């Protein structure tokens, strides 16, 4: 009902190797040359990728900045308020970013400040200006 | 099996059902109630048992009934019918037995038997056993035909049949008890040795052998499961099918390397895209860092937009530094996959050149068994006789297979050196016209009620004819003769003064340098007590080595043996004999094979008798006059000795029923 294990035979393949006297030798060179075709396509993208690998020498190590560990605070200095209105103008509604700029306000009291100081800092007009960019 | 019921097995009969034979002779019993069938089956098996339990004396009907006991000894006509059916068709009292009831004083009818091979001799004894006058016409100067034995001094070596293929159900088993023959088992261990001179390592000998067997089973799948049995209106052979199966395994190897290296590219380019996002992200972090240094340089206290610019650029730079790090784990993951994938490649080749050479030996072995190139064997039908294989160990005859026939020829009228040349059969009888082999002038005429032809299939095949049939054979018979295959197979007997081989190995192989010469002396047999090594020539090599002198042939054998055993360990042989069975005009081949475009039905065709037309128009249809026997007439056991013998027993029962009457069908 099934061919022996380790033997591959398909009604499809068998017709293909019997269509003529050399249709056997044909189909086996079509795959010999397709196999060389892919091997030199590897050694070619393996040499492209060896060059791209070199441009990344030393990584991004001279360019990292030490992280600042800062306890998260609750009161809003005038300074932190002005940093925030400027992050809104730059980052729209990316609370994570805005919370990273201000440094000692986490992500929720960013949300709270879009609301408490919505009137006085004209936060609506700011977002529209950010929206057109 | 054992009991009354190994009797049925050892007679090639089902123990628990009636055969078409018996339905024909006992149509009352087979259409009768199931219980009388079981009675008959027991009576048959019990009589077969009594004969088998002692086959050196005739089993008379009334010795039989003396030992069947009730309820089975009650119906004495059923016991007399059963015993007579068996005796007539050679299932009991056949071969060489002591006769209780001595012969009828006067014969009845006259049969001429062409050929005194085993099939001829076995019919001749049965006919003479039945009351007929029998004469055998034999072209050669010895009996046995293709059972040919060499004898010089103490050297003994079969050039023809050599092996008994198992005694489980083999009629040669009965003959072995009847005629003493030294039957010696064949150890099936066969070490292969390449052309270099040195053994195949067990790692390979077992790889290739398993691959040979898997390739064979693969052709069976092509045949019976995909109906791969015709190509370009021609029938497919075993050789074509093996070659297609090999090509598709080679194809699948290339198909595997393709989709493996195509997984290396799919991942080697997913890398390419990831490095390109990492150059462009590093060049963006090169530039943000510069911007953050410049903005950090504006010394404080500054206004809040310039404090925003330091804060901003610091967030923006760590966001891109986070992103470049996550594209670094990912670069790592892909860099290992490529190390994994490239270190786990699939098979480079299906079979290496050394491998295919060892695989050719297993193909040479198979061309040896079937005595013909695999390109001639029918794919569908070449193994159709495999279901009837005997059980047990294959044996050889230490005293030469010639002793069997020579033993059967005792008591029989045998004209040697008598070459049949024309067979004339008419509505009123037959004349066979033979000449003397020494001088073809001395012409002989033999008149008879019937002719039994046991001419080898290669003689019947000969064009122009060696034997003319008058009237010619009908086309249904001559077409079977063309369609069937008659193969070829030769032996080289090497007679030495001393054993220089491994005595514990009966046989060992030699792997050929090329496909074309895979059967050229690819196997060596050592079975005789004395120092005799036999070398076989199989496949396409067999018919080509018959155009090459004995000395050149013996030369190549020595060379091969020198490489396997060392140049100083093999002396010149004392006596050498090279067979040429295709050249032999009384054989023209070794034995039959199921050719592509043939089938097993052609073997039944070869067995059908011929009935001539009426002498006077309007006369009633005549009796059959020309009968056929031999290894090419027994479809279930062809190309063997046991099958020749069985066919002789068949025709003798059929001739006797025709000319002496069958009084056991009432």
């Amino acid at each position: 009902r099934k061919p022996p294990k380790g033997m591959f035979l398909s009604q499809e393949d068998v017709e293909a190797v019997s269509a003529n006297a050399t249709a056997a030798t044909t189909v086996l060179r079509q795959l010999d040359m397709e196999l060389v075709s892919v091997k030199r396509q590897i050694q070619n993208i393996k040499q492209t990728n060896s060059a791209l690998k070199e441009k990344l020498d030393g990584g991004i190590e001279p360019y990292r900045l030490p992280e600042v560990i800062q306890k998260c605070n609750a009161r809003w200095t005038t300074e932190e308020q002005l940093l925030a209105v400027q992050a809104i103008r730059k980052y729209g509604r990316d609370f994570q970013a805005i919370s990273d700029v201000i440094g000692n306000k986490s992500v929720v009291q960013v949300k709270n400040f879009f609301v408490n100081y919505r009137r006085r800092f004209n936060i609506d007009e700011v977002l529209q200006e950010w929206e057109a960019e | 099996p054992s009991g009354v019921e190994g009797a049925a097995f050892q007679s090639r009969l089902p123990h628990d059902r009636m055969t078409s034979q018996e339905a024909a002779c006992f149509p009352d019993i087979i259409s009768g109630p199931q219980q009388t069938q079981k009675v008959f089956l027991f009576i048959r098996n019990r009589t077969l048992q009594l004969w088998l339990d002692n086959p050196k004396i005739q089993l008379t009907f009334e010795a039989t009934l003396q030992q069947l006991e009730a309820p089975y000894n009650s119906d004495t006509v059923l016991v007399h019918r059963v015993h007579s059916y068996l005796e007539r068709h050679g299932l009991i009292n056949f071969g060489i037995y002591k006769r209780i009831k001595p012969l009828p004083t006067k014969k009845t009818g006259k049969v001429i038997i062409i050929g005194s091979g085993v099939s001829g001799l076995a019919a001749a004894r049965q006919l003479q056993s039945f009351g007929m006058d029998v004469t055998l016409l034999e072209a050669r100067d010895r009996v046995g035909g293709r059972v040919a034995t060499f004898r010089k001094g103490n050297y003994v070596a079969d050039l023809g049949a050599m092996v008994v293929t198992g005694l489980g159900g083999n009629p040669m088993a009965v003959v072995s008890k009847q005629v003493n023959m030294e039957l010696a088992k064949i150890k099936q261990k066969c070490p292969l040795y390449e052309a270099n001179g040195q053994a195949v390592p067990k790692e390979k000998d077992e790889m290739v052998e398993q691959e040979f067997n898997r390739l064979l089973e693969a052709t069976s799948y092509l045949s019976h499961q995909l109906d791969f049995n015709v190509l370009n209106n021609k029938p497919v052979s075993l050789g074509q099918a093996l070659e297609v199966v090999i090509q598709l395994q080679e194809k699948h190897v290339k198909d595997e390397q393709i989709e493996h290296w195509k997984k290396i590219v799919k991942t080697q380019e997913e890398l390419k895209e990831l490095l390109n996002k990492m150059v462009n992200l590093k060049e963006k972090i090169k530039e943000l860092h510069q911007q953050y240094k410049e903005a950090s340089e504006v010394k404080p206290p500054r206004d809040i937009t310039a404090e925003f610019l330091v804060k901003s650029k610091h967030r923006d730079l760590t966001a891109l530094c986070k992103e470049y790090d996550e594209l670094a784990e990912t670069q790592g993951k892909l860099e290992e996959k490529l190390q994994e994938l490239e270190a786990n490649p699939p098979s480079d080749v299906y079979l290496s050149s050394r491998d295919r050479q060892i695989l050719d030996w297993h193909f040479a072995n198979l061309e040896f068994a079937n005595a013909t190139p695999l390109s001639t064997l029918s794919l569908k039908h070449w193994d159709q006789d495999d279901d009837f294989e005997f059980t047990g160990s294959h044996l050889t005859v230490r005293n030469g297979y010639s002793c069997v026939p020579v033993a059967l020829a005792e008591g029989l009228d045998i004209k040697l050196n008598t070459a049949v040349r024309q067979v004339r059969y008419t509505a009123s009888g037959c004349e066979v016209i033979a000449v003397n082999t020494r001088s073809t002038s001395q012409t002989f005429i033999y008149k008879c009620d019937a002719v039994l032809c046991t001419l080898p299939l290669g003689v019947l095949k000969q064009q122009p004819p060696a034997v003319q049939f008058v009237p010619p054979l009908p086309e249904w018979k001559t077409s079977a003769v063309q369609r069937m295959g008659f193969g070829n197979l030769n032996k080289v007997v090497l007679c030495f003064d001393r054993v220089f081989w491994d005595p514990s190995v009966n046989l060992f192989g030699h792997v050929g340098s090329t496909t074309a010469s895979r059967g050229e002396l690819f196997l060596f047999w050592n079975l005789y007590k004395a120092p005799i090594l036999l070398a076989l020539v199989a496949g396409e090599a067999a018919g080509i080595m018959e155009n090459i002198s004995d000395d050149v042939i013996v030369g190549r054998c020595l060379a091969i043996l020198k490489g396997i055993f060392g140049s100083s360990a093999v002396p010149q042989p004392k006596e050498t004999v090279v067979s040429r069975w295709r050249a032999d005009p009384w054989a023209r081949g070794s034995y039959s094979y199921v050719a592509a475009g043939s089938s097993g039905n052609d073997y039944d065709l070869m067995a059908q008798p011929i009935t001539p037309g009426p002498s006077i128009p309007g006369a009633p249809q005549p009796i059959p006059r020309l009968f056929f026997a031999g290894e090419h007439t027994i479809r279930n056991y062809p190309a063997t000795v046991h099958g020749a013998l069985l066919s002789g027993l068949r025709e003798a029962g059929r001739i006797a029923d025709q000319f002496l009457g069958a009084m056991y069908t009432l």
